[PDB]
């Protein structure tokens, strides 16, 4: 039994040196090999590949390395590791039906509470509403001015604007229309202000009560048009070839984007990609196998998440040299175990059960409400400037 | 070489206007294109031939003889079979498959929630219609009483009393304040009433918006495991009922305990029956079926359904072949070549999406447009009244 | 001049209120006692679109005790009608035997009191009635509302007449 | 094997007549007998008592009836039913260690949304706060009046009260103090009003957002002093004797209360008590065995709940005639099954798994806010009356 | 007849000032009174004698010999044993018990939440201290700018400008209003600022009160099964760890999976250690132990703990006896007689409660008293200022 | 008369603001860069109660870009100090070469602008600083606040002096 060390599939048990035998190792593939033996009824000893890779065709030597090399050269009988079933290996050895399906997925940093931006106090209401409010304020002021001037029954343009503004802010009004039409306008404006302000306050309370952190992307197409978040696979790997060898245009655009990279949106190791996305502060998204992504999402510090759905589909399968008298029983055992409700159990036990991770709200801070302070000081400056200008003009 | 198949759509189906075509060209579908590709790769010839029984395959319990498509294979009638043939142990014993050309599993189908356009007058929902009516009645009564009391036996007036009451309800200041004790009493009471009413309105609106915000739609199977106002079911008897029956998982164990108390019956005799039941249950019913059919249905008009969460189990449709046949090698290798160079993805997108008949929490303007319409109407009425007053001023 | 408008409005308001009290057309609701749609009324719930159509009877009304008591004895709508009648009588008595300048004042007082009584009766009726089943309000309810509106208008008109007449002195 | 029919312990399986054999019955005791047999390895046939009672000492015949009668007279070998272990039966037969412990508990109707009472709009704030608000209003009005009168720098007593009242209601004030002390008072009052009203609105929103139905009673002592909710056991039964034979004073008071009953707070059957509490609209509380109470709380329509904790302690135990060669093995089997994690499993399967039961808020209704309408109309009547009185007084 | 016992409190314990007493009278406790009653009923004589090892009993693994109190029984040394002897299968095989005189099971102990008295100035919590400071700064700045702008080059005034700004912040109306464009600009901006600030304050207060309302304290074991900010543990090795180990229940299975990831160590070497750890964990730690000891501790000062939910399992303390002894009958019958006539309940209440050293959502006045104190202080300051103004008016 | 009060207050406000800017005693916080309590300042965070006590250096400041820029270049507190100085100079220049009636006006304008600049600088400092770890504000912050208060008082006093003097004409 030749395996490879990749977590969680084959890892050193507690006291790697103090524990000897088949108990030195722990992981998913260990339990899988045990379950496969419980049906095959064979004798096996846990082993590990030498080169350090699962297996591939040598560039020129054409000598199989890793698990496939060990299996095809009699070093080991069966293999149990996250082997990506593919044509090239299917040509030299006979796999089984996949014991775990997967595909390319998307990995991002778990979205956090972004520091509230200036003008965050407008979040409760959409900009359409604010624009309509301003337009209605202007319109009602103008209508009141017209009605007052043409039916005097004094409400000038300036005083009309002042009255409307002081009405929208629930403040006292020095003048109130004495004409029936003016009273109509005033009452209608009053209703509008009351409703609008109550809605604003209520929606703000809802915002402050429950937090909803929403990921900016929901799928591959979502970030295929984002053009803001960098996303790249391994500099050289299966995913890079898949994007390169793609014939579907949505992935073609992503591949072209990755081609014109500045800097190169690529890494040399998976840990490199994890560290980059963790330290990119929501600016990099990594594409990798959904198994590894679900794995990482359950390991501390739990600073990342899997988003979207699988783009391609693959499978991990037992391997066996051609003509082995053990391919059929292992295939049958894999399948029966799969439909017996076991591989799901093992996956839950390892990915999720052994998981690093499975609120009294806070007062408001200046960061939330500094925009209105800036507006206040700007208005004070503007008012001093305008009074100064008027004084200078009237002086001459 | 004969090819066995079945008519489940969007796999091999009857081409529109089949009279104008015959033979292999008489049918179109996903499996048809897949078999075409496989023929082009391996290099043999085929003649499509549909199964007669219409059943995929199962061991007859009375007689160990098979019954269905795998029956048409294992007894030498057929050479291969390209169809959604879920590979299982019993079939693997007697028929041999290739690597799965298309993976899948149990999913969840729910009625698509139509975008509930808020009513034009949705801003009054916080308070009941009766309360608004009684508000109007009380406003009239208070204005009249204030006039009456202040007048007989000042600056006030029926018009002015109405104005004062209206401005006091809306907390927009009063031009004139009663100077008599009774006027002050009525004014204070009106003030109390308006304050309470407005505070209640605002609070209830906050409750509406907060409750409508912390609603989590069914996005997983566990979410279903903790739901009682929504029921779910499966086919009357299939791989799904068996999967839940022999389930060693806790969540599915709970769901199977729930389905044990099946009353009122949730199971369904036919999948189309389940789709109709969900489409007519108005979001109170969910269905469990294969992810592929769920995705396909979510694209076939009407667009009244969608798929949620992820696959609960894992299976795979595979190309079968007679045990000990002379095509395992080429067929498996061709399947893997097709999958590796991204043809199956193209074909799936073509048949599920390309030939498909379908496909922020800030308060929006739609929630409030009623008050804007009221304002425009009031402004128009004001301009009309101004014109009338101007004409009347001529006397 | 306005005395005629006042008197006709008082008569109309009394007629509307008496009709609304009399008619059993207040509520449209689907009930279960009838074994179904129903045009329930102030006094007797009366069936419709059912086997016992037309064959209908009085209702059974059984802190909250007091609300049930007052709802059963619709004393406030009845008081509004009585005050409307008495105010109309006072207006008539002021049309003759004039030069009193204290009668139409009482008439307006009674009209306002009748309006308040109608408001109270409506509030009580709705509060007690309530306890999803859709429903609606029959034209008896709108008749009561129109009677209240007319009562308020008549009160204001009568007091305006009083103040104008007393402004002569 | 003699049992008794009481649910869920022994019930007729689906198709009671179409199902024959040992499958005709279903329930907890059936599974328990099966588990006990799986250890004893005996041969048994499900049976039922004849008289219709578990067992008791005849008043004069002294002939044991029910399960105990059948067991002590050779009719049956072992018994499996909810038998209340007690001294009298322990004298004639040998039980086992209890396979289920229980005690007297409290049963009430599941509390519902009471129709909002008049003056429910004061719920957000405690009456202490309202009283303090009124006192502060009076005090500030008086202080303002004093300051205005003694330092005139016009604010009379009446106008001072008017100003304060219009300030507390966020309404315009015709007069504003021009004296520094008056301005101090006004600003302080303004702050108080703002804070109070905002707190009122916020607490009301909290009330309307989340519903919390709180039971009026938390234990036996809770309703021992309630003196409002009737509570009574069976007219004649074990619980009645237990309360009668009690020596602890807290239950002595409850027993005395039940003695002076008008009407008699007692029933003749458990179904009678269930129906009474369900139809008493939260005015009757039933005391019964916690097993039956937990059972009922899981059966439709689920209109009741169990509150408090057990008052006494009992146990259900297997029974066996004296000298039987099967008492010891059954005792050991009961105990081993209990600590093996089974009886808990069976209880969960029957009480809970086979359970009849395991929101977009609504607009406000007049019932919630009718009190303020009543106050408004009362104020209108009072104002008309006071103006009339003043007019009559000034007329003379 | 010799009686075996152990010193676990509130069962048999060392009587205060033991020197002034000897023999049976030298000890007092629950088990002491129970044995006294049993002696009075059965009618024999006894001499209390405590175990030497101090262990209840367990089969030595190396040698099948017992070790502890049950050891002192099974080897003929002792006649009976009255103590919290949890009856189990292994002991039932060799020692025979009576009916359980007192039932129990695993419970939960949590730190008692002290009645957190709200701060006298808790009403400012919705907004940060910095925001209040900047509000004061902006108020001063706006008032000064309004004065300056309106004055040079009307009715306004530094005192009047301050008054206007203060009344505009509190939305209480202004008798005067700027008539100049710049004054109007500054007034409108101040109005915007106050409106936004007040709405934010009210909304955040609503959020506080709503969140503080939908908090469910740990009231069951399942509630613990879905908690991550609170950890729990048991004794290092006992019947509890074994119960979770051999647990066939789903909730306890999940809790045991959690406890498997014991890091940082939750288990405890001694129960007093666990009580101390909870008492020092500030409500972030819970403990699992026998219900009886939890109830006893919840009554022994300090009153820093309480018991929640209900028993998770079921056990029973029982009176042991040598196998084949001549006291089973009388002892069992006396236990049942005592339980039936309500003595054990009396005794338990006496020793757990009688000799114990312990034992609405409307906004309350404590939440707000700060503004009342501010108001009283302002009124006193106003009276003082009025007196000063009166004295100064004499000139 | 009040000219002396104005001038001494302007000098005091400038001194307070210059001291607050100079002193690195703005914030009291427990930081981790020091490897611990710290009296952080406007310019250089400076350690305390630690191994590197006293040995302290400037800080590293790296839409939000602009906030970082403005915080790093404390141009608004510096502008407040500069405006205070220039206004004091204008007051001095108005004490001599009098009969202008347009200088102290500018002085008050500058004092108000300095107050607003101090407010803006404080807001910016607090907003950028924030990003549970307890902390507190050193007396440099309160010195800045006192400088702002004095600036406002001096502006109002200067404009009052101006209006009184110009009321002579
Ligand atoms: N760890 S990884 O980041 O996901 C990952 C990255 C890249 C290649 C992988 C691979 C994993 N795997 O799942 O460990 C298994 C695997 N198996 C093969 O046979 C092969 O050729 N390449 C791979
Ligand atoms: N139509 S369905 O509702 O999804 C569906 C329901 C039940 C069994 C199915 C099945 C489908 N399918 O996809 O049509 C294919 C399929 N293929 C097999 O080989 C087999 O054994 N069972 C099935
Ligand atoms: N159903 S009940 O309402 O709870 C109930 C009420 C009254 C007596 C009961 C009893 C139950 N039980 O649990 O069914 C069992 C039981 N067993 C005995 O041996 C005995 O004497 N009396 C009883
Ligand atoms: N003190 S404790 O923390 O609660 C406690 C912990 C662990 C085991 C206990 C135990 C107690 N007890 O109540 O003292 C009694 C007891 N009695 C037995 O017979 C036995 O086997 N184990 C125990």
């Amino acid at each position: 039994v030749t395996t490879i060390l990749e977590s969680p599939y084959v890892m050193m048990k507690k006291n790697h040196e103090m524990l000897e035998g088949n108990e030195r190792y722990e992981g998913y593939c260990v339990d899988l090999a045990a379950e496969i033996a419980k049906h095959c009824g064979f004798k096996y000893k846990l082993t590990i590949v030498g080169d350090g890779k699962y297996g591939a065709r040598d560039a020129d030597t054409k000598i199989w390395n890793g698990m496939v090399g060990e299996l095809v050269y009699g070093k080991a009988d069966i293999a149990i590791a996250p082997l990506t079933i593919t044509l090239v290996r299917e040509e030299v050895i006979d796999f089984s039906k996949p014991f775990m399906s997967l595909g390319i997925s998307i990995m991002i940093k778990k979205p956090q509470k972004s520091k509230p931006g200036v003008f965050s106090f407008l979040d409760p209401l959409a900009y359409e509403i604010w624009m309509c409010i301003v337009f209605a304020y202007i319109g009602v002021s103008v209508v009141l001015f017209l009605v007052s001037r043409f039916s005097p029954y004094e409400f000038g343009i300036f005083n009309s604007l002042w009255f409307s503004l002081g009405a929208f802010m629930r403040q006292g009004c020095d003048i109130s229309p004495r004409s029936l039409s003016g009273r109509i306008v005033g009452g209608v404006w009053w209703f509008f202000t009351l409703i609008i302000i109550s809605s604003y306050t209520a929606n703000l309370a809802a915002f402050l009560t429950v937090e909803r952190m929403v990921s900016p992307i929901e799928s591959a197409e979502d970030l295929s048009k984002q053009t803001e978040i960098a996303y790249g696979t391994l500099d050289s790997g299966s995913t890079k070839e898949f994007f390169r060898r793609s014939k579907i245009a949505v992935f073609d655009k992503m591949w072209t984007y990755m081609r014109s990279a500045e800097p190169s949106v690529f890494v040399r190791t998976t840990a490199e990609g994890v560290a980059r996305v963790r330290k990119s502060k929501g600016k990099y998204a990594y594409l990798l196998e959904s198994t590894m992504n679900e794995y990482i999402e359950q390991r501390k510090p739990c600073d990342t998440m899997k988003v979207g759905g699988n783009l391609d589909s693959k499978g991990y399968g037992i391997a066996t040299p051609k003509g082995s008298s053990l391919g059929t029983p292992v295939n049958l055992a894999v399948l029966k175990l799969s439909e017996q409700g076991v591989l799901d159990k093992l996956k839950n036990k390892w990915w999720y059960d052994k998981g690093e991770c499975g609120e009294k709200t806070s007062a408001l801070s200046l960061s939330n409400v500094a925009g209105v302070f800036y507006i206040l000081v700007g208005g004070l400056g503007l008012a001093m400037l305008v009074a100064l200008i008027e004084f200078c003009y009237k002086s001459r | 070489y004969i090819v066995t198949t079945i008519l489940e759509d969007p796999y091999v189906m009857l081409k529109k206007n089949a009279n104008q075509f015959e033979g292999n060209d008489r049918y179109e579908g996903y499996c048809v294109e897949l078999a075409a590709e496989i023929a082009k790769h391996v290099g043999y010839s085929y003649r499509l031939e549909i199964v007669s029984d219409g059943k995929y395959g199962a061991r007859d319990p009375d007689t160990k003889a098979w019954n269905g498509m795998v029956g048409e294979l294992v007894y030498g009638r057929a050479d291969v079979a390209v169809a959604p043939l879920t590979i299982t142990l019993v079939r693997e014993e007697v028929i041999d498959f290739s690597k799965p050309f298309m993976s899948l599993g149990i999913s969840i189908m729910i009625k698509k929630p139509q975008k509930s356009k808020p009513g034009v007058f949705s801003f009054l929902d916080p308070l009941a219609y009766e309360i608004w009516m009684c508000i109007v009645f009380a406003y009239i009564g208070v204005s009249v009483v204030l006039f009456l009391v202040s007048r007989f036996s000042n600056e006030f007036g029926i018009f002015n009393s109405l104005w004062f009451s209206l401005g006091a309800f809306m907390q927009q200041g009063c031009d004139i304040s009663p100077r008599s004790l009774s006027g002050r009493i009525v004014g204070g009471v009106w003030w109390f009433f308006t304050l309470i009413i407005i505070s209640s309105y605002t609070a209830n609106l906050a409750a509406f918006l907060t409750v409508e915000r912390m609603v989590s739609p069914i996005e997983s199977a566990e979410d279903l495991a903790k739901q009682t106002e929504i029921a779910y079911g499966t086919l009357e008897a299939g791989s799904t009922k068996e999967f839940f029956r022999r389930s060693k998982i806790a969540v599915f164990e709970k769901m199977w305990t729930y389905m044990k108390s099946a009353e009122p019956s949730v199971f369904v005799r036919t999948t189309e029956e389940g789709m109709i039941r969900v489409r007519k249950s108005k979001g109170k019913y969910a269905y469990l079926l294969e992810s592929t059919m769920n995705e396909y249905i979510e694209q076939r008009k009407p667009c009244d359904t969608m798929k949620v969460g992820g696959n609960l189990d894992s299976k795979g449709y595979g190309i079968a072949t007679p045990k000990g046949s002379a095509l395992r090698g080429p067929v498996n290798l061709a399947v893997l070549k097709l999958s590796e160079q991204g043809v199956l993805d193209k074909l799936k997108s073509k048949w599920w999406y390309d030939k498909g008949e379908c496909g922020t929490s800030a308060l929006s303007l739609s929630n409030v447009a009623g008050v804007f319409y009221i304002l425009i109407g009031g402004l128009g009425l004001a301009m009309l009244v101004a014109l009338i007053e101007f004409c009347y001023k001529s006397r | 001049v306005q005395v005629l408008l006042t008197t006709i409005g008082a008569f109309a308001a009394f007629g509307l209120m008496t009709i609304a009290i009399s008619t059993d057309y207040w509520l449209y609701t689907r009930a279960l006692i009838c074994n179904g749609l129903t045009h329930s009324g102030l006094w007797r719930i009366c069936c419709l679109e059912g086997l016992k159509r037309g064959v209908c009877v009085k209702i059974n009304h059984f802190a909250e005790y007091l609300l049930r008591v007052v709802r059963a004895s619709s004393i406030f709508p009845i008081l509004s009608a009585i005050l409307l009648l008495l105010g109309g009588v006072c207006v008539a008595a002021s049309r003759v035997y004039k030069s009193k300048r204290n009668i139409i004042l009482g008439a307006g007082i009674l009209f306002v009191a009748a309006g308040l009584s109608n408001i109270i009766g409506v509030i009580v009726y709705i509060s007690a009635n309530a306890g999803k089943n859709h429903y609606s309000y029959g034209w008896s309810f709108y008749f009561g509302g129109l009677s209240f509106i007319l009562a308020e208008v008549i009160g204001v008109l009568a007091v305006n007449i009083y103040i104008e007449r007393s402004r002569e002195a």
